């Protein structure tokens, strides 16, 4: 995995990665890294892919129950806090790292949540396998008050670096625009691994694998 | 009738007449005042002995709550050892948990909260006593009296018990922003033998107890060469 | 949890929810149990064949183990958890002794149970008298029965449930100590009989043998009534 | 410390407290629901003691989530217990299922809720009726749900002061074709019948199901339904 | 009185009745006495007379550790329920400090003890009035504890039925007590626990426990061959 | 390992309003062979279908606690579970034991009545969902299977082109499994029917 | 039966709580709130008749957080109480989430707390009426704006412009609606809005008050932390009523 | 608070339960239901509460797990309820998960008498222990298991529970007992015990013709089972006929309907026949 985010002056562009990976095979090739958390804040996660999802669902239904409960749209701090207290609590055995990107009335906030349940907020952040190789890219290409489309073009280069340059990460770049009105997920913001070669159809016609017995079931 | 059985149950004029009944507890006891001076705060205490042959110190009515800070129990002396007790433990807490002596303001306030807290539940009934808390913290020379409802007041001065009235009069005639602790043992014990039944209550001594500058803003039982 | 004081003493020194559930078991249907030389026989009364009761056969006299059967007398209800209760503790008592438990054993931890609910703080006792009939593995038959108090005595032969005193005080004058499997099943009816309405069709009755429980069915039954009401008819002449 | 029940039966058979927290549940305010063709709409009258009580802090119409909202009559307080219990209802069974909650499910959570009230130990019963409406895999649904736990599902209802007028009105007015902005039309027109005074975007609160979300109307959306009526 | 009922229950004159009726318990309880010097306390405690040549034993009088122990009036249940109590905490502190539990806090923990008892439902007050008597390096201690949970220290009291009579005596006489020497407490006490018998029985080994604590001496309950020094030649003269 | 202890393989693949998923037939303790007739398909309804890898112990509590919940879940809410429900009802049930897993990883096919669209969910043993258009496999044989599935599998095949690359699939990677094989039993679920087939395999 | 426990009359009220409600009414010392453009203030009767009670250490007005005061209204020790659970509820809150509690949650919080009590059996009402205010940051331009929010015994929870509560809360309700009628009442300076709740509570006790006999707190959006209006400030306040 | 206990879970003077059997009345308040056991299936006919017409079908997906009336608790197990419908839905959703706690353990279907049992140990729990009123609700529990076939009970507030041929509980349950008695014997089609059932409720509620908007009616069958699926377990017995608890529509309920106003007409001109 490899997940990136940029504050840029209007809000916060997330991105992703997009390989599942179960050991050395690709499960799917493209799955969603990028998880609502609220309207206003997205969460990429990494590490262990079933704490991400169990960690980042539990917090956006938690966000979600105290939005009703406040009638107020629900702060990045709370989102951070309510991470950084359940991974600590479990001291890094729910192995969830976490970008965490949204834009609350204090303005664009971009943290990562260590699975130890460290928090660091910065105007720019990786996590996952390809986060050092995003990370130089990020380094060397970050400017303050980016506009969106540098911000989103810059992430993706990031993600690519991870994609192409560490096996975990790779297919196409996810992007999130967070600003302070609206939330914009790109799906396949940049593919550069089209297909190579098209698939030659091996036609195997009805009949072909030999069947001892047969049940049809009409509903 | 069952306006008035628990404690748990307001009356319909809006009243919790457990909390008023113990509070009769402490204005049918013996007497104490107190006075809170610039130099510390005074508590004289009348200790009416039931009888002749009773050491000197039997059923101390003043409670050493912290080095600072002591408890006199106008009431049910065995309720007012329960909140001495609890006293204590927030006067350690203050020290073991947060490394400071608890402030008066403070100290009164727990006191206050756990004497409250038995007004609230049908399994628990209030306080018999009225706690007055002197302290010498760094708040200050203190006096607080929470009573059996939990109420918590800061006072200059300070009577309780069935010469609450008349000791209240005596309180009066003193100017407070003058007098001396010195003084104050004097005139607090003095206001104590004044007030006192001598038909009605033959076996008594007045238990003075203060924290002052003189002391090392300790809580100490006076000696008793100052004590007439 | 809710662990009010309801079993209590009152001026005169009775606990009057242990009297009630007593009285609750003078309600309930009457029961018997007759020891003889070789048998033990429990007959109890059914509240009378209503046409529309399932006709699939349900017994009133309830298994607790293999050697040990039990008729009850007062709230169904109560009854059932006592019977489960009992049914439990065998089971618990064989994995962790190999043997079976005796009839004496069983009856006493149920006598137990029953005395607990006349002590536990936030119930009420079970309102059920027990007549627990078997045979231990050495081959000696046991009629116990136990209470509502927890209380329990082994009898000769007893009565539960409605007109319980009637019946003992009858049992008592007619009761001979060495009976024949045809005899106690002759006297239990017998017995039954002089609270019982005129009718066959509300006794059931069940004939522990060691190793061998066997429930009348409604013709063999039907035999020993007429046989008894014949010489019931006998005493009515007599007197 | 109380374990006690404080609901019991009487020798009539009837359970007195339930009866009487419903008694508590008809003196609310008037609340009513109409269920369309494509929606719902659930208004209820919010009367402020007095014209300093911030109206906007009131609330008398509640989301419980997305796709589901309620109001209710009676102790708001009590209330504030059901729809907090049935928000939590609607997020656990989203953790769960990836999925909102059918309206069937949330009413019989809510019902369940009201029964541990009715006989465990140590409490009262709630003293509210609920109406619930949202919108499910099963389509628009209206519940009303009361202080004994018993729920109907209602084409159209009311709860609260003036209901037994209100389901009256609502009886003579719902039609089977009715649509969500005549529905809406209709809701708004039966508690103008029980109201004393105009009736305003301070005075009402209107929550409706449309699409597959419930909303509270904002006070702009509801002024220009108030200007048809 | 619907205020008698419950312990929580305060009347509207302010006064708990189950805590003046668990009072009465005491009060009807069996005399002991109390009597302090400069280094002893003696406890000496009326058993019960037996009826023709048929006796009766029931234990009064308690060692609670080394230096410590106990004379109960009323509830003799509630009396081994304190013992048990002042028991194992005089054990944890001997534990602890390898040193006997000092009598002033001794005092002060039946006090807090009681008070457990006086104000949750739940519990009920003690029915039992003890007789503490102890010895530390603060010197002798006699306690009346009392199911209020007031403690009194006491150079001199008696307990139980008929002790207004003991109270009579002792005051006559108990400014004398630090002057006198062990054999002459043990008259005192004795003299003043016979003024608490019955019309016309006297005090004897058979209806009498004396215990005695004090310097160098642990406590020690005197029944029988040892009681008979102080007891045989005892009369008691007006 | 514990996962490979019990052997057996299954894979679901997506077709045009469609779904093959095709389990091997062997059970085992490692390389010993008990059964050649336990099939790990589970049928929660019409439009659902299940197989279970891993430890067999774990595939029979699972598949029993998860009978318990889709049962439940029919009486309560007077419907059959769909899909994505059942999927995500599956990840809370594994994500339950974190820290003591269950040692199975269910692969699970569904269809939507109405729509057609095909939902495939293959899960790790804690719940991780992975929810891909093409294919989901799991078990001894999956290394193999993935190879066999992305070289034969397109996107828009009919119930009966997908069935032959399914058992081909299965077939040929069950051939270089120790672990699993003895032919395969295969459910094809569509809107209208559910055909389910035993396929002659080796019996090695 | 139905007086004495927590549970429904014949008519469905619960009397306990009715009851509680005469408890912030018996000590007789009145409260009144109000809500300006850009401030809350909270106006206490601190009436110590003993000339020997320190009058410093009586207070109605608590901080519950820095952002957020308090002023209780009923039995004095209920409140002290409210206060302690308000503060646990604050900080707890401070903990999970890592904001400070909003005022109007932090109410809702005290009123579930209130419920409760309603429901169980043999838990006392605190017989006091809780009156929060402090500023309350609006999502939509990020300014603050001044909140007063109650909370009564029975769990009934509310917002206002403003508010009374105490002895003579009906009469002192009369004189803000009759001035509501007359000026905006949120587009009001602090020292017009002070003026009003200073002369309500001047109406409803019937008698001029000292700056001594009032405690007045304070929440600005230029300085939003929970302030007592020094009695300068109120002296100026008094004397600018008793001219207009 | 002491001062305050009901006492719910004490015997009176006489050795009652007065909580019970004010739960009984509390019974008899409630809606007529009548159950008639076959050889062929059980029949369940309820009363339904007069339809307001405002009254709207929650549109249930599956048709025939509830009714107002009418419950599923298994497969093969389903259940009328009498009194509190608020205790009633809490006791069935406990039925529901016992029915299946013994399914995931035994991998079998639940015997109908040892669900009852479970049932009914649970509410004879609130007679005796824990203070609280007792759940006042009855049953009518209809199921098929392979022991016993096709079983009725009826199932008390006190715990206590009972197999019946045919039974009524609710608000005329001496009545409908009484014609249960004179019309039910032992070898009866399915049709001929829905026909006693509808004119036991028509006559019960007091209706010339049987009103089917406020009649309900459940059936407990065997039907053909279709979804065998043999391939995935090889070595499962599935049998060929599978219990199925079935809630009559309005239009499957109306020709049974119009059989037992039929056959009322008829006895009503026998009524005429035996005056003259």
């Amino acid at each position: 995995t490899t997940i990136v985010g940029v504050v840029y002056r209007d809000g916060v562009v997330l991105g992703a990665d997009t390989r599942a990976t179960e050991g050395s095979i690709v499960a799917d090739k493209r799955c969603r890294k990028i998880h609502y958390m609220a309207p206003n804040i997205m969460c990429c996660g990494a590490g262990t892919s079933a704490d991400t999802e169990a960690v980042t669902n539990m917090v956006s239904s938690h966000l979600a129950l105290h939005r009703l409960e406040t009638g107020k749209q629900s702060r990045v701090l709370e989102a951070l806090t309510l991470l950084k207290r359940h991974l600590y609590r479990y001291q890094g055995h729910v192995s969830a790292a976490l970008v965490l990107g949204g834009v609350d009335v204090e303005g664009p906030f971009l943290a990562t949540i260590a699975p130890h349940g460290s928090t660091d907020r910065l105007p720019f952040v990786t996590m996952g396998s390809g986060s050092i190789a995003a990370m130089a890219q990020l380094e060397a290409a970050y400017k303050d008050n980016m506009t969106c489309e540098e911000a989103k073009e810059l992430v993706a280069s990031a993600i690519r670096k991870g994609i192409f340059n560490d096996p975990y990460s790779g297919t196409q770049v996810d992007v999130c625009v967070i600003t302070k009105d609206k939330t914009e997920l790109t799906i396949g913001y940049d593919k550069p691994n089209e297909r190579m070669y098209p698939r030659q159809e091996v036609l195997l016609p009805p009949g072909t694998t030999p069947v001892l017995k047969e049940e049809i079931r009409q509903l | 009738s069952g306006h008035d059985q628990s404690t748990d149950v307001f009356s319909a004029e809006g009243r919790v007449f457990q909390v008023e009944y113990a509070g009769k507890a402490v204005d049918n006891s013996s007497t104490a005042v107190a006075a809170c001076c610039k130099d510390g705060v005074v508590v004289a205490v009348e200790k009416v002995h039931t009888s002749r042959m009773l050491e000197k110190g039997s059923n101390n009515r003043i409670h050493a709550v912290d080095r600072q800070a002591g408890i006199c129990i106008c009431g049910l002396l065995p309720d007012g050892r329960a909140i001495v007790s609890r006293a204590r433990q927030e006067a350690e807490n203050s020290r073991d948990i947060f490394a400071t002596p608890i402030r008066g303001s403070v100290l009164a306030n727990r006191v206050g909260e756990f004497m409250h807290a038995y007004t609230t539940h049908f399994a628990y009934r209030p306080f018999g006593c009225s706690a007055i808390i002197a302290s010498y913290a760094d708040d200050g020379p203190q006096l607080f009296v929470s009573d059996p409802s939990g109420t918590v007041a800061g006072y200059y001065g300070v009577a309780l018990g069935k010469a609450k009235t008349v000791a209240k009069s005596e309180l009066e005639k003193l100017d407070f922003s003058s007098l001396t602790c010195d003084e104050a043992v004097g005139k607090l014990a003095s206001i104590l033998h004044e007030v006192h039944d001598k038909q009605k209550d033959k076996l008594y001594e007045v238990e003075v107890a203060w924290v002052c500058d003189k002391s090392d803003r300790k809580f100490v039982h006076v000696p008793a060469d100052m004590v007439p | 949890s809710y662990d009010r004081a309801i079993t209590v003493f009152s001026p005169d020194g009775h606990l009057f929810q242990v009297e009630y559930a007593q009285e609750a078991v003078k309600k309930g249907l009457a029961a018997v149990g007759v020891l003889g030389s070789d048998s033990v026989v429990i007959a109890v009364e059914k509240k009378s064949a209503v046409k529309l009761q399932d006709s699939r056969t349900i017994r009133k006299i309830y298994k607790v183990d293999a050697n040990i059967y039990l008729a009850f007398a007062g709230l169904s209800a109560d009854a059932r958890v006592l019977i489960n209760k009992a049914q439990l503790e065998c089971q618990r008592f064989s994995l962790n002794y190999e043997d079976t438990m005796d009839v004496d054993m069983l009856v006493r931890y149920v006598a137990g149970v029953q005395q607990k609910s006349t002590q536990s703080g936030g119930s009420r006792p079970f309102g059920v008298a027990t007549v627990i009939g078997g045979f231990n593995e050495d081959g000696k038959p046991h009629l116990w029965k136990t209470d509502p108090s927890g209380m329990c005595s082994a009898w000769r032969a007893v009565a539960i449930g409605r007109h319980d005193q009637t019946v003992i005080e009858y049992m008592e004058k007619s009761y001979k100590d060495g009976m024949s499997r045809d005899e106690c099943v002759h006297f239990a009816i017998k017995s039954l009989l002089e609270v019982v309405e005129s009718g066959s069709r509300n006794i059931e009755l069940l004939v522990l043998q060691y190793k061998e429980a066997r429930y009348l069915t409604e013709e063999e039954l039907q035999k020993f009534v007429v046989e008894v009401e014949k010489e019931r008819e006998e005493e009515a002449a007599a007197k | 410390e109380a374990f006690y029940g404080l609901t019991t039966f009487s020798p009539s058979g009837k359970l007195i407290q339930i009866e009487y927290a419903t008694t508590a549940a008809g003196k609310g305010t008037t609340a009513l629901g109409v269920k369309a063709t494509d929606g719902v709409v659930i208004a209820a009258k919010k009367k402020a003691p007095s014209t300093l009580v911030d109206a906007s802090s009131i609330q008398k119409v509640f989301v419980l989530d997305e796709h589901v909202g309620c109001t209710y009559s009676g102790m708001g307080p009590d209330c504030r217990v059901l729809i907090d219990s049935a928000r939590k209802n609607c997020q656990q069974y989203k953790l769960m299922y990836n999925e909102p909650i059918p309206i069937s499910q949330l009413v019989r959570k809510i019902s369940a809720i009201y029964q541990e009230f009715t006989q465990s130990g140590g409490v009262r019963p709630f003293g509210c009726s609920l109406l619930v409406a949202g919108v499910d895999a099963n389509g628009y649904h209206l519940y009303q749900v009361d202080p004994s736990g018993t729920f109907w599902a209602w084409k159209a209802t009311a709860i609260g002061t003036g209901s037994p007028d209100a389901k009256a009105f609502l009886e003579k007015r719902y039609t089977v074709d009715m649509e969500l902005e005549d529905a809406v039309h209709t809701a708004l027109l039966t508690l103008k019948e029980g109201f004393d005074g105009q009736m305003t975007s301070e005075n009402t609160q209107v929550g409706r199901v449309v699409e597959n979300r419930f909303e509270i109307l904002s006070v702009d959306q509801l002024r220009d339904y108030l200007d048809q009526i | 009185n619907e205020y008698d009922s419950d312990i929580t229950t305060w009347s509207p004159t302010g006064r708990l009745f189950q805590i003046e009726y668990a009072n009465e318990a005491v009060n009807n309880g069996s005399a002991t006495v109390g009597v302090k010097g400069k280094n002893f306390v003696v406890l000496a405690a009326l058993k019960r007379s037996p009826v023709a040549e048929l006796s009766s034993y029931q234990e009064k009088v308690f060692e609670i550790d080394e230096h410590v122990g106990m004379s109960i009036s009323g509830l003799v249940a509630d009396g081994r329920v304190l013992a048990r109590y002042l028991r194992t905490e005089c054990m944890n502190y001997r534990y602890m400090y390898s040193n006997g539990m000092p009598m002033n806090q001794m005092a002060d923990m039946i006090g807090e003890k009681h008070q457990r008892h006086i104000q949750c439902s739940g519990k009920r007050p003690f029915g039992v009035g003890l007789l503490l008597a102890g010895y530390d390096r603060q010197g002798p201690h006699l306690y009346q504890t009392v199911p209020s949970g007031d403690v009194y220290d006491y150079k001199a009291t008696a307990m139980g039925v008929r002790s207004q009579a003991s109270r009579t005596y002792l005051e006559r006489h108990f400014e004398h007590f630090s002057d006198c020497t062990l054999d002459e407490l043990v008259t005192h006490a004795l003299k003043a626990l016979a003024s608490a018998t019955s019309e016309g029985i006297e005090l004897n080994v058979k209806n009498t426990t004396i215990a005695i604590v004090g310097k160098d001496t642990p406590f020690t309950i005197f029944e029988e061959e040892s009681a008979r020094k102080y007891l045989d030649g005892f009369k008691m003269r007006p | 390992s514990i996962m490979a202890y019990s052997g057996g393989s299954v894979m679901a693949m997506a077709g045009k309003e469609c779904f093959v998923i095709i389990s091997d037939n062997r059970l085992g303790e490692q390389l010993k062979t008990i059964s050649t007739e336990v099939p790990k398909l589970h049928v929660v309804n019409d439009s659902i279908v299940y197989g279970l890898t891993g430890l067999r112990t774990d595939q029979q509590t699972f598949a029993n606690k998860v009978q318990f919940r889709t049962e439940m879940y029919k009486l309560r809410e007077e419907r059959d579970i769909t899909g994505k429900a059942f999927a995500a009802m599956i990840t809370s049930m594994l994500y339950e034991a974190r820290f003591g897993p269950w040692f199975v990883e269910p692969v699970i096919g569904s269809i939507d009545k109405s729509t057609g669209e095909v939902y495939l969910c293959a899960t790790d043993l804690i719940g991780a969902p992975c929810e891909p258009e093409d294919y989901v496999c799991a078990g001894t044989a999956a290394e193999s299977l993935h190879g066999m599935c992305e070289a034969l599998w397109r996107p828009g095949m009919s119930p009966e082109e997908l069935f032959e690359i399914a058992a081909q699939a299965m077939l040929s990677a069950c051939d270089r499994d120790s672990l699993s094989g003895y032919g395969a039993v295969a459910m094809i679920v569509t809107k209208d029917k559910v055909t389910t087939r035993l396929i002659k395999g080796r019996k090695d | 039966f139905d007086k004495y426990i927590t549970v429904f009359s014949p008519e469905g009220s619960l009397y306990q709580v009715e009851y509680a409600f005469k408890a912030v009414t018996y000590p007789g010392l009145l409260t009144v709130a109000i809500r300006c453009k850009d401030a809350v203030l909270v106006v206490t009767q601190h009436l110590i008749p003993d000339r020997l009670m320190r009058p410093d250490s009586v207070t109605a007005l608590y901080e519950v957080t820095p952002n957020i005061g308090c002023c209780m209204t009923g039995r004095a020790p209920d409140g002290r109480a409210l206060v302690q659970r308000a503060r646990e509820e604050a900080s707890d809150y401070q903990y999970r989430y890592g904001v400070e509690i909003p005022i109007a949650v932090l109410a809702k919080r005290m009123g579930d707390k209130a419920q409760v009590r309603t429901q169980q059996a043999g838990l006392r009402p605190m017989g006091v009426v809780s009156t929060f205010i402090g500023m309350d940051q609006s999502d939509q331009d990020g300014s603050l704006k001044p909140q007063i929010y109650t909370v009564d015994p029975a769990g009934w929870t509310g917002g206002h412009i403003a508010c009374a509560a105490g002895k003579k809360q009906v009469e002192a309700m009369a004189f803000l609606e009759k001035r509501q009628k007359s000026t905006e009442l949120d587009a009001l300076t602090q020292k017009e809005a002070a003026m009003i709740a200073l002369a309500a509570l001047q109406s409803a006790i019937g008698t001029a008050v000292k700056a001594k006999e009032v405690e007045v707190g304070r929440c600005t959006a230029a300085n939003p932390a929970f302030q007592r209006v020094p009695n300068s400030e109120v002296e100026e306040w008094l004397t600018a009523v008793a001219e207009a | 608070s002491h001062r305050y206990d009901s006492r719910t879970t004490t015997f009176s003077p006489e050795g009652r339960l007065y909580q019970v059997e004010y739960a009984v009345e509390a019974i008899q308040q409630a809606g007529t239901v009548i159950g008639v056991c076959t050889k062929d299936g059980v029949v369940l006919a309820g009363e339904k509460m007069v339809p307001h017409p405002l009254f709207d079908s929650e549109s249930m997906q599956d048709k025939n797990t509830s009714g107002e009336k009418m419950y599923k608790i298994a497969e093969h197990i389903g259940c009328s309820v009498a009194g509190v419908t608020s205790d009633a839905y809490a006791l069935l959703n406990y039925a529901r998960l016992s029915a299946l706690r013994h399914q995931y353990t035994f991998q079998e279907p639940m015997a109908i008498e040892d669900l009852c049992r479970i049932l009914c140990d649970e509410k004879q729990l609130y007679t005796q222990y824990g203070g609280v009123r007792p759940y006042g609700v009855s049953f009518l529990l209809v199921g098929w298991d392979r022991y016993y076939g096709y079983q009725l009970y009826s199932t008390e507030p006190s715990g206590d529970y009972s197999a019946w041929s045919a039974y009524a509980i609710g608000q005329n349950d001496q009545v409908a007992h009484a014609l249960l008695k004179k019309d039910w014997h032992e070898s009866m089609t399915l049709e001929d015990g829905m026909l006693l059932a509808l004119r036991v409720l028509g006559k019960t509620m007091d209706t010339a013709k049987i009103d089917l908007d406020r009649v309900e009616v459940a059936v407990m069958r065997k039907v053909p089972a279709s979804n065998i699926d043999q391939l995935l377990d090889p070595f499962k017995h599935h049998p060929k006929t599978t219990p199925r608890f079935q809630i009559l529509t309005r239009s499957e309920l109306k020709p049974h309907a119009e059989r037992a106003d039929q056959a009322r007409e008829a006895e009503e001109k026998a009524e005429a026949e035996r005056q003259r």
